[PDB]
């Protein structure tokens, strides 16, 4: 297993005859646009995120990385793949592999998120009904 | 199986806490569930029934309906869909996870501007739909996967109070003592009707199955696929009607009564038939049984709750995808569910 | 009573007629603020000021497009910290700071990810030693000892803090994974040479004092950094409390005792109207009907008055402070 | 000659050959040997290109991308085609088991892991198979491996390479690797990643 | 009777809430009792099993296996009641009573003393003496008294832990995560003899007991087999195999014997396309089940399928049982019960 093929170490693991010329060479690579897009499409189904009014954006398709934007959730995903380029392209990496760490740990964070602030803004709602109805 | 009839004492007691405003059963599981005046809804286990299966503060006033549909997909897993309608001007779509014992809200249905009143859910093929009316009088359809409106259309005057769907039709029971059928794809009304003197609180088709209203009389109501519907209002009255068939959108063609049934003290609250029998229950405290065939009261539950009944519930007797078990529910005011197993 | 009561309770009436009007705008904005807190908390951990501006100009403009509205007037103290969490944080030594403090949340709300610390000044040990008070376990990847202390605090629950983070020893890999066996009724993870129960209780922390060091692909792909360094607004604080500690100490302490004073009457009004809005809430009945929740109200009402009149009455000097402060911003530039 | 084995063993553990499955199974093992080292997306869709065009020059078939191959021994007795959607419910039941029994791992499955899987266990089916994982951090090289050497019942070792520690040890590791392959009759997949080095 | 096969249809479809992990027939009554993965146990009328009869939140994790017995014992004169034994992830054992006349489950006790989650529990009855065996993850097998409530005996047989345990008078024959079954006798905790030739773990081991009538593998082949008691049993693993072994026959405790300590593999049986999850022999037939939709019915005479319901549930298949034909209280019924992971069970009936 190798992470960065650029490395002097892995360099050597690579080009060295002596393992180049018996394993199979399988380059995983990193995440492409679509894979994440499954990978959020698993994380965001359980989040209440429908509880607002939502008009489709008018973008074009290559600005689209799933299915054509319908609910709030596609808006999502959208801006959170777009994000994670976005923040490889100005931090500038090079062209090191794209670790896919920040989206998976950004995904976690916003599900937990979200969870807990609409039970606040619910709970905060019905209590405030209740003393007005007193 | 149909001819069935609970005993006089309920299986089981639930208390929650504060008035039931509609309960559910669940189509295929020992589960009811139970929507209160306070916005909340529970799911309790039959026979584990003291500590609720779950628990959700879903909205911030009180449900006024909800309606349960469980998905027959032809590719993709099934699941049970809940759809909560409140004052809050808004309908939420849950599904139902017996694995987690929890209500995963799917979405919500935004868009009328005052109380929902009703809610209907059913499926065609593989598309799923929401239909429902609200006091600013006006009745609304849904797409299920898409999440935003599909039709609209406006059958009275005065504000729908409840409504019922069958094949592609809607007769909705106005706040005025009149009832409506209309074409639901086009929004073409078809047939009107009065005879009650004060609101409808229920209204709903009467479905064909192999009894006096439960088969066509002729051939063309056979192919129309429906001839009678049932309404109950505050008049104390319980009407069944022949449905006017139109020049078959459907052009039109009056609704006729074709059987009264009367008995209650007060405000007809629910109507539930199964098989020959019709239950019902009325702001007297009481839930009774009438004959279908012949229109006298069979049976008589007095003081099943020490405050007004405000919801039944009983198995589908018309669809293949629903076991007609050996059990009703009843719910009311004094934050009580009365459970009637065998 | 009735009367008297919900006149005096009209003020709490437009309040809450106001938060249930704003309920449509504060449920519209929820999802964008969660996204922005969200990549807050994940991507800016280890940039400076300048770097999160740019990248929160970024984002809005990306829910902008894709129409997602979001508070305009968004902070990320404002909407996560509150003010308990905001006082033990300073009492426990950390500086005022805004930097510091995002910071600190960021690290703080780490529940999932083995947080790694970059302080030059060594600070943060001391604060978070504070906040825990004690069962605080100090190792060091560059000391011998390691693995067995490093074992005994899992099996008891102590907070580590394993300074000299560039040195990371692959042999606890399995925790900087968390990669546990769920044994049952018990949690086990496999370090060194053999598996050692897991408390449950215990924390870890990596700490380092090296800027650009070297923190390998595996800890750093696996950990949330989050740099702890100066900046201008820290300097010029500390130069300032200097100035004023060294030239007139008395208007130092009258400062202090009245922003501590002023902060914890906030916290204790904020805390009575919960109390005042959740006691009507649960009457059990009518207002008339329960004269026991009657006489609490007008109890929480007194003290609401007592309290707010004593923060209105000591605000009125901190003008002083400011001019005072307004003496020294030359040193401050300098 | 790794292609003419490749083709071997698809054709003597498959089911009842038919031309087109044939041209199939050759343009999947043609992406096994030749593709699964591009890089670039550019090279794969020009080396799908090249597919085509050589089959149509040579054997004049439906849609041979890379993800309309899947070919696979998990869910049947045969190595043959298998349906996504049930490759997908099957993998998911046994990583659930995999997490019960192993390591509880909360990771997404997706399509690529599908991929991925597949010609893992193909590398992992061979005599004397070996190969060489190349990618991005957290991108499930490590589980994924783990769990297929699972699948196929291999012994999993991993060296316990770590600070103040020399080639003595690794060599005393690589010798219990190697003894109990040999006199104790143990399958085993011995990870090595680069860190380890 | 014993010729019976079910028909290719169920009789009847049972829905539960989630997964199923085990089933059991009632022994005389026509109730069918259902342990799903969340410790709840049910039971059902097969004639109305549309409302369940009972259900019991017992356990607090996924129950692993279930066993009943209904008592014999005559010489005390005492009220005989079916026994329900169930055994969970919570590192317990939970022991009910069936109160037929209320209908409902009456828990009689709970044995404690595992360290892991129990992978199988098994309860039977000598003339007045009811005994509970159970095989779990901490790698030991004990042996509680049912009337007592206490561990009688422990012995540790395998160095991976133990997956299946059958017990055949006074002997338990067990198999593990490892691939090797072993036979000991329990009552003095003497290891026997093991049997290796598996590549995956062992889902199952059963003894093959011996009828009354000829059946190639269920009749002994000498004198001394016959005076033993046992000649063959059977058990499956995760290498889509079920093999028919042939039993070494020890010094008759009984004294290991030092040239015949292997168990020698007499039938293999292939054809499932996953994990083999239960086995079960009625009559001259095998039936069988695997976490590939399906169930096949074997005949024992010369190991090949002679019958399969493909797809019959749209998961995995977790459990069958069937009736006991070598037991004289046992009425062999033309009864079958499939559970599996679709939330589903199947009675096949007549
Ligand atoms: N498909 C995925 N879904 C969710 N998380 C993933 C996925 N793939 C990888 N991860 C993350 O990466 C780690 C697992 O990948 P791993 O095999 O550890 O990669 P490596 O060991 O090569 O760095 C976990 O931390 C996990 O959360």
């Amino acid at each position: 297993t190798i992470c960065d093929p650029t490395n002097n170490k892995s360099s050597a693991m690579i080009s060295s005859p002596a393992l180049f010329n018996r394993c199979i060479i399988n380059w995983m690579g990193d995440w492409d646009t679509k894979t994440m897009s499954q990978v959020a499409n698993n994380m965001v189904d359980v989040v209440p995120m429908e509880f607002t009014d939502f008009i489709v954006p008018e973008v074009n398709k290559e600005l689209v990385f799933t299915e054509p934007i319908q609910t709030i959730r596609d808006a999502v995903v959208n801006i959170l793949i777009h994000f994670d380029r976005n923040f490889y392209q100005k931090m500038k990496v090079g062209v090191n592999p794209r670790s896919p760490g920040y989206f998976i740990d950004g995904l976690r964070a916003l599900v937990k998120l979200v969870t807990a602030k609409y039970q606040d803004l619910q709970e905060n709602q019905r209590f405030v009904n209740v003393g007005l109805e007193k | 199986v149909l001819k069935w009839i609970p005993r006089n004492l309920p299986s089981c007691l639930i208390n929650v806490e504060s008035s039931v405003t509609s309960v559910k059963l669940h189509p295929n599981l020992p589960i009811v569930f139970v929507a209160t005046d306070h916005g909340k809804l529970y799911a309790f286990d039959l026979f584990n029934y003291t500590i609720p299966l779950a628990s959700l503060q879903s909205h911030t006033k009180a449900i006024t309906s909800m309606d349960v549909l469980f998905t027959n997909y032809t590719n993709k897993k099934n699941y049970l869909v809940i759809v909560t309608a409140s004052k809050d001007l808004q309908i939420h779509v849950f599904k139902w996870v017996s694995e987690e014992c929890k209500f995963q809200q799917i979405r919500s249905l935004l868009g009328h501007e005052h109380i929902v009143s009703a809610v209907k859910i059913w499926q065609k093929n593989n598309d799923v739909h929401i239909a429902s009316c609200s006091r600013d009088q006006t009745v609304k359809i849904w797409d299920f996967h898409n999440g935003w409106s599909l039709k609209t259309f406006q059958p009275h005057s005065q504000w729908v109070r409840s409504i019922d769907v069958l094949g592609d039709y809607i007769i909705s029971g106005s706040h005025d003592t009149t009832l409506r059928l209309t074409h639901w794809p086009s929004g073409n009304g078809l047939s009107v009707g009065t005879g009650h003197e004060f609101p409808i609180e229920k209204v709903k088709f009467i479905h064909f199955i192999e009894i006096r209203f439960r088969t066509p009389s002729t051939d063309r109501y056979k192919n129309w696929g429906m001839q009678y519907c049932v309404s109950a209002s505050r008049d104390r009255t319980i009407k069944i009607w022949e449905i006017p068939l139109p020049t078959l959108a459907p052009i039109p063609s009056n609704f006729r009564c074709v059987l009264t049934l009367k008995g209650h003290l007060s405000w007809v609250r629910d109507i539930s038939i199964r098989g020959q029998y019709l239950f019902s229950c009325a702001d007297d405290k009481s839930v009774r049984c009438w004959d279908l065939n012949t229109g006298q009261c069979l049976h008589v539950w007095e003081k099943l709750h020490t405050g007004f009944v405000n919801c039944l519930d009983l198995d589908v007797d018309f669809d293949s995808n629903v076991t007609p078990r050996q059990m009703m529910v009843t719910g009311g005011l004094d934050c009580k569910s009365n459970v009637f197993m065998r | 009573r009735s009367i008297s009561l919900v006149k005096s309770l009209t003020f709490e009436k437009e309040r809450w007629l106001n938060t249930t009007k704003q309920f449509s705008k504060t449920s519209q904005e929820l999802i964008g603020n969660c996204i922005i807190s969200s990549i807050y908390e994940t991507y800016f951990g280890h940039l400076n000021e300048r770097e999160r501006g740019d990248m929160l100009v970024i984002l809005k403009r990306l829910l902008g497009k894709f129409a997602v509205k979001y508070d305009v007037n968004y902070r990320f103290i404002d909407y996560l910290v509150t003010l308990d969490e905001k006082m033990k944080w300073l009492e426990c030594g950390l500086d005022k700071n805004d930097y510091f403090l995002e910071n600190m949340s960021i690290v703080m709300n780490s529940q999932d990810a083995v947080p790694f610390l970059l302080d030059p000044s060594s600070h943060m040990i001391t604060v978070i030693s504070n906040y825990y008070g004690n069962k605080t376990v100090l190792l060091s990847f560059l000391e011998e000892g390691f693995v067995k202390r490093l074992e005994n605090a899992v099996r008891f629950g102590s907070v580590v803090i394993i300074q000299d983070g560039e040195f990371f020893d692959p042999i606890i890999s399995r925790l900087i994974s968390r990669e546990f066996n769920h044994a049952g009724n018990r949690v086990t993870v496999e370090i060194g040479d053999h598996e050692v129960d897991v408390s449950g209780d215990f924390k870890l922390f990596i700490h380092s004092c090296d800027p650009s060091g070297d923190i390998p692909i595996f800890l750093r792909s696996r950990v949330r950094l989050v740099h702890f360094v100066t900046n201008k607004e820290s300097i010029e604080t500390r130069i300032f409390d200097i100035t004023l500690t060294e030239e007139n100490a008395e208007m130092q302490r009258k400062r202090e005792d009245l922003i501590k004073l002023n902060t914890e009457y906030r916290l204790k009004l904020k805390n009575l109207e919960k109390r005042l809005l959740e006691e009507l809430n649960n009457s059990q009945g009518n207002m008339l009907e329960n004269d026991e929740l009657m006489v609490t109200l007008n109890n929480l009402k007194k003290e609401a008055m007592n309290i707010e009149k004593k923060l209105s009455e000591s605000e009125e000097f901190f003008p002083q402070f400011d001019n005072l402060v307004e003496e020294y911003s030359i040193i401050g530039k300098h | 000659t790794r292609l003419v084995r490749g083709v071997y063993t698809a054709i003597n553990t498959g089911p009842r050959q038919t031309l087109r499955s044939l041209i199939r199974l050759w343009a999947y093992e043609a992406w096994r040997i030749f593709a699964d080292r591009l890089v670039g997306v550019k090279e794969k869709n020009s080396f799908e290109q090249l597919l085509y065009e050589t089959v149509d020059k040579y054997l004049p078939l439906g849609n041979i991308s890379s993800t309309s191959l899947l070919f696979s021994g998990l869910l049947s007795l045969d190595f043959k085609e298998v349906n996504k959607t049930d490759l997908v419910n099957f993998i998911e039941e046994r990583f659930k088991t995999f997490c019960d029994e192993e390591l509880e791992v909360p990771m997404v499955i997706h399509e690529s892991m599908v991929d991925h899987i597949l010609r893992i266990d193909r590398a992992l089916k061979q005599v004397q198979g070996h190969m060489m994982l190349i990618g991005a951090s957290r991108t499930g090289k490590t589980i994924l491996t783990r769990f297929v050497a699972w699948l196929n019942g291999l012994k999993i070792v991993q060296p316990k390479i770590h600070r103040h520690s020399n080639l003595s040890d690794f060599d005393m590791i690589l010798k219990k690797a190697i003894s109990d392959c040999s006199l104790k009759e143990s399958r085993t997949c011995l990870i090595i990643d680069e860190s380890n080095i």
